[PDB]
C-alpha cells in the first residue's frame, strides 16, 4: 500500500589514521539504488538498482557534487561536535543522518523526516510539524538554536513535501515491475528437540519483498508472544527477504498448535500446523 | 534524490 | 561582518593579483561578484563549506581557494581587463541573506608614467548668486589625475560634510579620444549666505588619491605618485 | 555507546548438496560502523568475498551483509569470523541447514 | 538567468515605482538589494513563501503564487530611493547559488518647488549653471577643451532645498559666460548677471 524515501547518511572520523569517510545510500522503500562513498577509488554517485540508470548524465553529475560537498560539511560537523560535546580531538565518532519521506497509497505525504544522532545515541531530530526540533541534550540546543535563527526546518519542509515525494513517485514509477510487485513468502516449520521432554517448532519465511512481516506463534489462543524467540528480518541478498520464529513447544499433546504469518504479498493471512 | 545538507552544526 | 580589501588596486600588464575576503560571523557560504556596466552583476566563483568551492560562470582568469571559514580570496592572473568587483557572504545559502563588502575597483595599468595624482582647486561663491538668493556654492575640482582611484569629501570646520554636497557620479575624460587619459572630477557645496559671509567658518575638500606603493619603481622628472591626500582651503568673506 | 552485532550464517536459497548457492552473513545491531566479518571454509579465510553498503536501522544500529557464492556438500563445514570493539576475542558463528 | 523587468527607470519625488521580477526555474528564496554605484549593496527584505509578505509600508515586496515571479514596490518615492536594484534569486538542489541579472537603475527626479535658471561665474576661473528645473537637459560640449559636467542633485537637509547644478571649465581665452551652454537644452527666462 504505502510507500517510503530514505537517505541514510554516516560519517566515521578516524584520527591518527586520516580523514574522515563518508558513505550516502538512498533506498526506495527497501530497495537500494544509490550509493556514494569518499572512500572509494574515484568517488561518484553509482547505481545500484537496474531502474534508476535510465537517469541522464545530469542526474549522476549534481548528485555527485551534493555528495562532494555533503562529505565537506559532515568534515567540519564531526569538528564542531568535539567543541559542543566538550570532547577531545584524539578520539574517534560518528555522525549518522537520516532523510526522506512515507508516503501513502494516494501518493500523499505521510510523514516527513530530518533525522540526526552522535556516537549511537540521537542529536537533533525533526518534528512531524516540520517547523520544530528536538534536542537530544544542550549541546544539541545549540544546533536546534544555530538552525531556528536561519529558518533550517523550513527548507527540509520544501523538500520533503517538494522534492522527496515527486522523485519518490517518480523512482516507483521507473521500477513498476519490481517496487510495486507483491512477493509473498515461502512458508515451513521445522521441528527439532531441544531435549526429551521439550521440543522447538521454527517457523520459516523465505523470498519475500517487501520487509515488513509479522510472524506470531500462538498456543490455541493469541498471547504467546512473550516466550517466542525470533530473529531480524534479513536479507537474501537478490532483493528478497528472510524470517524465522521459534517457540519452545513442550513433547506431549502439545505439538497441536498454529502460526500465523502476515505479509502484504499474501491475499490472506497464511496459517501453519506441524505433523510429521 | 538527495538535496545538500541545509546547514552545519 | 565581512572586510574585502582593498577598496582600490592597480595592475600592471600580464600580473596576478590577489583579492581579499574575511568574516568572523561564522558564515558557511561565501560568493565574488563582477561587476560591469550593462552586464550587472555576475558570479565568478562561490564556496558553501571549507575545501569546497564551485566554478561557473566567469572564469579563466580567477583562481579560489577555502582553507578556513573566515577567508575565501580570489586571485585574478594574466587574463581579465578592468571591473568593480563585489564580495558576498551568507550563513547557510541558500535561505539566509548575503552581506556584503565594500567592494574593489581593478584598472589594468599598462604603465607607471601615466600615473597622475590630483591638482585640487576651491572656486569661491559669486557674489550675483548671494544677490539673487541667500545661498552660497563651493567648488571643488580635482584636474589631471590617473586611474579613477578617488574619494572627495568636504571639511568645514575640521567635521566632514553630507548635507549640501554634491560630487559627479561619473568623472569627466580630459582627452575623450583617448584611453589613458587623465580625469576630472566636481563637488560642490552649498550652505546659506550667513555662513559663507562669516570669516569664522573654514571651507577645506578633501581628494584621497590611491597611487604606487613602496614596492614601485620610479623613474620620471615628476614626484613619486603615490597614495596621498591633496586638498584645497578657503575662508569667509 | 557500544553495541554488540548480531551474527547470523544462512545461504540465499534452500541448501542442496552439489548445487550452486551463495553464503551470507548479516551482521546487525552494532556500533560503531568500524567491523571485521571475515567468511570460513573449514576453518579457513576466502578471498572472494563482497559486501553490501554501509547503512543502519531506526534505532542508529548498523547493518552488513557478506556474501560469497558457493557448492555446499555434506562435508564442508562453513562458518563466520567477525570482530568488533565490543568483543574481546573474534567470534564464530556455525551455519547450520536444520536451523 | 533572474530577468529584471523595468531594468532602468527615472521618476519624479513622490511617485509610486513599481520593479517586477521572474525566473523560470522554481526558487526557494528572492532578496532585493539596492547599491549606491561604487558601494556595498544594501539589503532591503528576503522572501521565502509563496503570496504577500510583508505589507511594510515605502518599501514592501510580492512573491506570486508559486513562484519565480517577484515585485518590488516603492510608494512615497524619496531622493535616497536612487540605485540598482538587484535580485537575488536562489534554487533547490544543487543549483545553490545567490544569482543575480542586470539590475534596475532607479533614478529619482527633484520636484523644483521654486526655479531660477542662473549661470554664475566663480572666483579663480568656474562657470556654475543652478537652480534649473529637472526637465532641463544639460547634455553634450560640443568644444574639445570645454568641460560640462553631467546634472547632479544637491540636498540642503538643512533648509530641505534641493537643487540641480552642472558646472563648466576651460582653458580657452573664448569661453564666455553667457555662452558657456548652448548644446544643452537651457530655458528662455535664464538669468546671466
Amino acid at each position: 500500500g504505502s510507500h517510503s524515501m530514505r537517505y541514510f547518511h554516516t560519517s566515521v572520523s578516524r584520527p591518527g589514521r586520516g580523514e574522515p569517510r563518508f558513505i550516502s545510500v538512498g533506498y526506495v522503500d527497501d530497495t537500494q539504488f544509490v550509493r556514494f562513498d569518499s572512500d572509494a577509488a574515484s568517488p561518484r554517485t553509482e547505481p545500484r538498482a537496474p531502474w534508476i540508470e535510465q537517469e541522464g548524465p545530469e542526474y549522476w553529475d549534481r548528485e555527485t557534487q551534493i555528495s562532494k560537498t555533503n562529505t565537506q560539511t559532515y568534515r567540519e560537523d564531526l569538528r564542531t561536535l568535539l567543541r559542543y560535546y566538550n570532547q577531545s580531538e584524539a578520539g574517534s565518532h560518528t555522525i549518522q543522518r537520516m532523510s526522506g519521506c512515507d508516503v501513502g497509497p494516494d501518493g500523499r505525504l505521510l510523514r516527513g523526516y530530518n533525522q540526526f544522532a552522535y556516537d549511537g545515541k540521537d542529536y537533533i531530530a525533526l518534528n512531524e510539524d516540520l517547523s520544530s526540533w528536538t534536542a537530544a541534550d544542550t549541546a544539541a540546543q545549540i544546533t536546534q538554536r544555530k538552525w531556528e535563527a536561519a529558518r533550517v526546518a523550513e527548507q527540509d519542509r520544501a523538500y520533503l513535501e517538494g522534492t522527496c515525494v515527486e522523485w519518490l513517485r517518480r523512482y516507483l514509477e521507473n521500477g513498476k515491475e519490481t517496487l510495486q510487485r507483491a512477493d509473498p513468502p515461502k512458508t515451513h516449520v521445522t521441528h527439532h528437540p531441544i531435549s526429551d521432554h521439550e521440543a522447538t517448532l521454527r517457523c520459516w519465511a523465505l523470498g519475500f519483498y517487501p520487509a515488513e512481516i509479522t510472524l506470531t506463534w500462538q498456543r490455541d489462543g493469541e498471547d504467546q508472544t512473550q516466550d517466542t524467540e525470533l530473529v531480524e528480518t534479513r536479507p537474501a541478498g537478490d532483493r528478497t527477504f528472510q524470517k524465522w520464529a521459534a517457540v519452545v513447544v513442550p513433547s506431549g499433546e502439545e505439538q497441536r498448535y498454529t502460526c500465523h504469518v502476515q505479509h502484504e504479498g499474501l491475499p490472506k493471512p497464511l496459517t501453519l500446523r506441524w505433523e510429521p | 534524490f538527495e538535496d545538500l545538507r541545509v546547514l552545519s552544526f | 561582518g565581512i572586510t574585502q580589501s582593498p577598496k582600490y588596486l592597480f595592475r600592471k600588464e600580464g600580473q596576478n593579483v590577489t583579492l581579499s575576503c574575511e568574516q568572523n560571523l561564522n558564515h558557511d557560504a561565501m560568493y565574488w561578484y563582477r561587476q560591469d556596466p550593462g552586464q550587472g552583476l555576475r558570479l565568478i566563483y562561490y564556496s558553501q563549506i571549507v575545501n569546497d568551492f564551485q566554478k561557473g560562470d566567469i572564469a579563466e582568469g580567477y583562481s579560489v581557494s577555502r582553507e578556513k571559514k573566515e577567508s575565501f580570496p580570489l586571485t585574478v592572473t594574466s587574463a581579465q581587463p578592468t571591473a568593480f568587483y563585489l564580495c558576498a557572504s551568507s550563513m547557510s545559502a541558500m535561505g539566509t541573506e548575503a552581506f556584503f563588502g565594500q567592494g574593489t575597483r581593478l584598472t589594468v595599468v599598462e604603465d607607471l608614467k601615466n600615473v597622475f595624482p590630483p591638482e585640487v582647486a576651491v572656486f569661491e561663491p559669486s557674489e550675483a548668486e548671494i544677490s539673487h538668493t541667500q545661498k552660497a556654492t563651493l567648488v571643488c575640482l580635482a584636474t589631471g589625475f590617473y586611474p579613477d582611484h578617488v574619494e572627495l569629501s568636504w571639511w568645514v570646520n575640521g567635521k566632514e560634510v553630507h548635507s549640501g554636497v554634491c560630487t559627479d557620479p561619473q568623472p569627466l575624460k580630459e582627452q575623450p579620444a583617448l584611453n589613458d587619459s587623465r580625469y576630472a572630477l566636481s563637488s560642490r557645496l552649498r550652505v546659506s549666505a550667513t555662513f559663507w559671509q562669516d570669516p569664522r567658518n573654514h571651507f577645506r575638500c578633501q581628494v584621497q588619491f590611491y597611487g604606487l606603493s613602496e614596492n614601485d619603481e620610479w623613474t620620471q622628472d615628476r614626484a613619486k605618485p603615490v597614495t596621498q591626500i591633496v586638498s584645497a582651503e578657503a575662508w569667509g568673506r | 555507546i557500544q553495541r554488540t552485532p548480531k551474527i547470523q550464517v544462512y545461504s540465499r536459497h534452500p541448501a542442496e548438496n552439489g548445487k550452486s548457492n551463495f553464503l551470507n552473513c548479516y551482521v546487525s545491531g552494532f556500533h560503531p560502523s568500524d567491523i571485521e566479518v571475515d567468511l570460513l571454509k573449514n576453518g579457513e579465510r576466502i578471498e572472494k568475498v563482497e559486501h553490501s553498503d554501509l547503512s543502519f536501522s531506526k534505532d542508529w544500529s548498523f547493518y552488513l551483509l557478506y556474501y560469497t557464492e558457493f557448492t555446499p556438500t555434506e562435508k564442508d563445514e562453513y562458518a563466520c569470523r567477525v570482530n568488533h570493539v565490543t568483543l574481546s576475542q573474534p567470534k564464530i558463528v556455525k551455519w547450520d541447514r536444520d536451523m | 538567468q533572474p530577468v529584471q523587468s523595468p531594468q532602468a527607470v527615472i521618476l519624479r519625488e513622490g511617485e509610486d515605482a513599481v520593479i517586477n521580477c521572474s525566473s523560470s526555474k522554481a526558487l526557494y528564496s528572492v532578496h532585493w538589494y539596492r547599491q549606491k554605484h561604487g558601494e556595498a549593496p544594501v539589503f532591503l527584505m528576503i522572501l521565502l513563501k509563496g503570496g504577500e509578505q510583508k505589507g511594510h509600508e515605502k518599501i514592501s515586496a510580492s512573491f506570486n503564487e508559486k513562484k519565480q515571479q517577484s515585485s518590488l514596490y516603492l510608494t512615497a518615492s524619496q531622493l535616497s530611493y536612487s540605485g540598482t536594484y538587484f535580485c537575488g534569486t536562489e534554487r533547490s538542489g544543487g543549483y545553490q547559488k545567490v544569482t543575480f541579472g542586470i539590475g534596475t537603475k532607479l533614478q529619482v527626479i527633484p520636484n523644483i518647488q521654486n526655479p531660477d535658471p542662473a549661470v554664475y561665474q566663480l572666483r579663480d576661473s568656474v562657470c556654475l549653471f543652478t537652480d534649473f528645473d529637472s526637465q532641463t537637459n544639460v547634455s553634450q560640449s560640443k568644444d574639445s577643451d570645454v568641460y560640462i559636467t553631467d546634472k547632479c542633485v544637491l540636498d540642503m537637509r538643512s533648509m530641505d532645498f534641493k537643487s540641480n547644478s552642472a558646472v563648466a571649465w576651460s582653458n580657452k581665452s573664448d569661453f564666455a559666460c553667457a555662452n558657456a551652454f548652448n548644446n544643452s537644452i537651457i530655458p528662455e527666462d535664464t538669468f546671466f548677471p
